[PDB]
């Protein structure tokens, strides 16, 4: 196939100006969408704080308005999803991947509103869920919308604009441009066959998305963890030990979410009213735990700098890990709109910090700072649960800027992804697309 | 914890010459460090991680070993290499240094230039009498001194003080001071000071008489 | 340059207390661990303790409760060591040191000059400074050997220079010897036969612990 390739190499990277320009506008809208979605989620969380003050004396009434405020916002989000867009439940990264396989539709006229407003409800009530899901799905659909509006033709544009949407979408959720592009290249593209996704364009989308986010967010970083210490070579083996711990825990956590989806589906059977009533009990629990023990609730970005700084006791870190594993399953397996990405960072950070603490006390000749082990384990559940280790690495790299930790991060990740493979685990986003594509056939 | 015992506690060797000291540990040890201390200066980091030189350290130096035994070595020694070499570990906690190994220049033998001094007029008015004897610029450092007062031997009120090896001629000096009260000093006439070396069988007597 | 300069060392009464200070100049004093290592007179190097830049974990050798207190002031660029209930075991030269590593087995990177801590009940005392001219029936050789005796001072140390340190060659000051809670030492110069008493050989002693600067002239006897 020599002379074909001779002509193919010659015709390499010449993305049609039409697709390049359309990725430019797609990134800009996904930018504004994620910016607005972010300001929105914050505003309800603030109102919710100011309500607990108008009632800061009658401690039971305090616990009540904390429950009901999140119950109401939760239910609203469940309903908006069951009634008008069922595939905007849960994360939504499984659907955008399916859409790249051409096995699920991009129903943009329905999802943009359902996800955006549905998420504002579940995130804004302080449920343990991430902005990733919402912005990723929302962003891909925004790409289809401009595909349809401008009626561009071809697989290139349909797969590209669908991709450049979800990349710029994950970028704007973490001020994380490189992580976004890498998310498509390692995790979201069609995994078993070639694709025409023009990377130069996904790139133009991520730039514009990131510039919009910088216009509304500069001077404040999502995670400021300072510059930590370096890692001596004779310490690396301790990070691989950490990865092995994640590698067996990774799939163990994947199993629970699948079965917990089942155990919660038994709760409502499929009945839109039992379901929405359940999410008000979940959301109300979260807005309640968010008052009485905030570390067990919320997205989890807040407790990351605190855990890295060694500011928790070892007991507290154990408590938090259990509790946050509990409230993470309750929220994500219920199907409420919102990603799982962000809260898995916290579960990872918390675990590493606990590991770094024990590592500090066993090896004073090593001169450890528990903080480096948090930064390594932060992207670790991403590796052992969703099996996109290269994406978690550049993600944590972008958010904490401790590049001198590049080796223990890479090493703990490969450790988690290898032991997750060898203990019979599956990439979480791909094992969700399955049971979805399998029920979307088992009905026949 | 982990005891380190450096081996040739003191030692000499001529310039342009191979030198080898030793660190030796009760338990097992990984990657040892070696510092060079000269009399009056801060210790200097000389060799780290079993084997690794430092910027400025001349390449005649070398380290080696493993487990529970390491060593420093100088292929061709120099003069500026005379110091104490301290090994130290941190493979285990807490870290530990060794005892030291003093490296002194070896040279030709030299005999003392002996000087004896009578108590000054100033010290006498205050009431004391110290007779100072200076045994100056010799090698090696083993020596004996004897005091005779009216040619009878004296072993009390004598105190001696050697120097460290010299920088320049790399010899030794040593001072012996007999201290009495003014009264006992005026009871006798001849104060003599006798040095027994290795360069001769017949001591260098120096004395004086008050007359 | 990179400089570690420590002060605070002196004379202290037993059961008392001192706070040594180490002053840093030439490098970012954070990001580095610091450490104290003392060296008893004529003995090996001994490890006190260490302290990490954020003051969040301090380690001390197997030695008692409040005996040592290592602390640091990153604003001031200075390292502190407080020794409480001082014994005679604590009489030693105290070194300030910055730590580093290579393969991860750590070492003592750059040291400072040191400061000396003397622990005795004996009282500060000035030196008496006596000339050692050669006997009046001298064996006036090619070179003549002069001296001065610096008798009965406390504590250490004295400086002894000759003709303001211009006669730098051919001098030995001897170690002081301690007796009945006092110190004594002598210095020896050697100058050519022609130099003395032609010119003036002077002995300059300085014992700062008692504000003593004295020059003593060596004139020939009789
Ligand atoms: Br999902
Ligand atoms: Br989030």
């Amino acid at each position: 196939r020599r002379r074909q390739l001779i002509r193919q190499l010659l015709e390499r990277d010449k993305t049609p100006l039409a697709i390049l320009f359309m990725a430019a506008v797609v990134g800009t809208l996904v930018g504004l969408a994620a910016v607005a979605f972010d300001k929105g989620v914050a505003w309800l969380q603030n109102q919710r704080m100011g309500a607990l003050v108008h009632t800061a004396d009658n401690y039971p009434l305090l616990l009540t308005v904390a429950f009901l405020c999140s119950a109401v916002l939760a239910m609203f989000g469940y309903f908006l999803v069951r009634k008008y867009a069922p595939e905007a439940g849960g994360s939504g990264i499984p659907e955008i991947e399916g859409a790249l396989e051409d096995q699920r539709p991009v129903r943009w006229w329905r999802v943009l509103p359902v996800k955006f407003f549905g998420g504002l409800g579940t995130l804004g009530g302080g449920m343990v869920l991430g902005r990733d899901g919402p912005t990723v799905q929302i962003g891909g659909n925004i790409g289809r919308m401009v595909l349809d509006i401008f009626r561009l033709k071809g697989d290139e544009a349909r797969h590209t604009l669908l991709a450049t949407g979800a990349a710029a979408g994950l970028a704007a959720a973490f001020n994380a441009p490189l992580a976004g592009i890498l998310f498509i290249i390692e995790e979201m593209r069609p995994q078993f066959r070639y694709t025409l996704i023009s990377i130069k364009a996904v790139f133009i989308g991520v730039i514009m998305s990131t510039i919009m986010y910088r216009i509304f967010n500069h001077e404040v970083a999502l995670i400021d963890v300072g510059k930590l210490s370096d890692a001596p070579l004779n310490t690396l083996w301790l990070y691989l030990i950490l990865g092995i711990i994640f590698g067996i825990f990774g799939p163990i956590f994947n199993k629970w979410v699948l079965g917990m989806q089942d155990l919660l589906h038994r709760v409502h059977g499929g009945n839109i009213t039992k379901w929405v009533l359940m999410g008000g009990a979940i959301g109300g629990l979260c807005g309640l735990l968010g008052f009485v023990a905030p570390a067990t609730s919320g997205g989890g970005f807040n407790l990351i700098p605190i855990a890295t700084a060694g500011n928790f006791s070892m007991g507290m870190l154990v408590f938090i890990f259990v509790a946050r594993v509990i409230t993470t399953l309750l929220c994500f397996s219920s199907g409420a709109p919102g990603g799982i990405f962000a809260p898995m960072l916290a579960l990872g950070t918390v675990l590493g910090t606990a590991f770094g603490m024990v590592a500090v006390e066993l090896f004073p000749q090593y001169h450890l700072e528990a903080g480096t082990f948090a930064i390594a384990g932060m992207g670790a559940l991403l590796a052992a649960s969703i099996r996109a280790p290269l994406t978690g690495i550049i993600l944590v790299l972008e958010m904490t800027d401790n590049y001198q930790l590049i080796l223990p991060m890479i090493i703990t990740g490969l450790g988690a992804t290898l032991l997750a493979q060898f203990t019979g685990g599956k990439p979480l986003y791909s094992a969700i697309l399955a049971r979805t594509l399998a029920k979307q056939e088992a009905e026949q | 914890d982990i005891v380190l015992t450096q081996s040739p506690a003191i030692m000499s060797a001529a310039p342009g010459d191979k030198v080898t000291m030793t660190c030796s540990a009760s338990s097992s040890v990984s990657y040892i460090h070696w510092y060079q201390q000269k009399s009056g200066t801060s210790p200097k980091r000389w060799i780290y991680d079993t084997s690794k030189l430092t910027s400025g350290v001349p390449v005649r130096f070398s380290g080696s070993g493993s487990g529970t035994s390491y060593s420093l070595t100088i292929n061709t020694m120099e003069a500026e290499d005379a110091a104490t070499y301290y090994c130290q570990q941190w493979s285990s906690h807490p870290q530990t240094f060794g005892g030291g190994t003093k490296l002194e220049i070896l040279r030709a033998d030299a005999a003392p230039t002996v000087s004896i001094f009578p108590p000054s007029s100033e010290q006498l008015t205050s009431g004391g009498a110290s007779v100072v004897c200076f045994l100056n610029n010799f090698y090696p450092k083993d020596i004996n001194v004897k005091w005779k007062i009216d040619g009878s031997e004296r072993q009390n009120g004598v105190l001696n003080s050697w120097t460290d090896q010299d920088s320049k001629d790399s010899t030794y000096s040593m001072s012996s001071t007999l201290t009495l009260t003014k009264d006992e000093y005026e009871r006798h006439n001849s104060y003599t000071c006798e040095a027994t070396h290795k360069t001769s069988t017949s001591p260098i007597v120096k004395s004086f008489n008050r007359a | 340059e990179v400089r570690l300069l420590e002060s605070g060392g002196g004379l202290v009464q037993p059961g008392g207390s001192l706070k040594l200070s180490c002053a840093a100049s030439g490098f970012d004093y954070s990001r580095y661990w610091m450490s104290w290592v003392r060296q008893a007179p004529g003995k090996g190097l001994k490890w006190i303790g260490e302290i990490n830049p954020v003051s969040s974990t301090i380690n001390y050798t197997p030695s008692l409760k409040d005996k040592f207190i290592i602390s640091r002031d990153n604003a001031k660029d200075t390292l502190y060591l407080q020794i409480s209930k001082v014994r005679s075991e604590d009489t030693a030269l105290y070194y300030c040191a910055r730590l580093y590593y290579g393969y991860g087995y750590w070492y003592f990177d750059v040291w400072g000059a040191g400061t000396t801590v003397t622990v005795s009940s004996a009282k500060t005392t000035p030196p008496s400074v006596y000339p050692l001219a050669p006997g009046s029936a001298a064996a006036a050789a090619s070179m003549v050997t002069l001296g001065c005796l610096v008798k009965g001072y406390f504590p250490e140390p004295v400086t002894v220079t000759w003709n303001s340190g211009s006669l730098a060659a051919g001098v030995h000051t001897f170690p002081a010897v301690l007796q009945a809670a006092l110190y004594t030492l002598s210095s020896s110069v050697t100058v050519p036969s022609s130099s003395w008493p032609s010119e003036t050989v002077t002995c300059n002693v300085a014992h700062p612990a008692s504000s003593t600067k004295v020059d003593k002239k060596i004139v020939p006897r009789a």
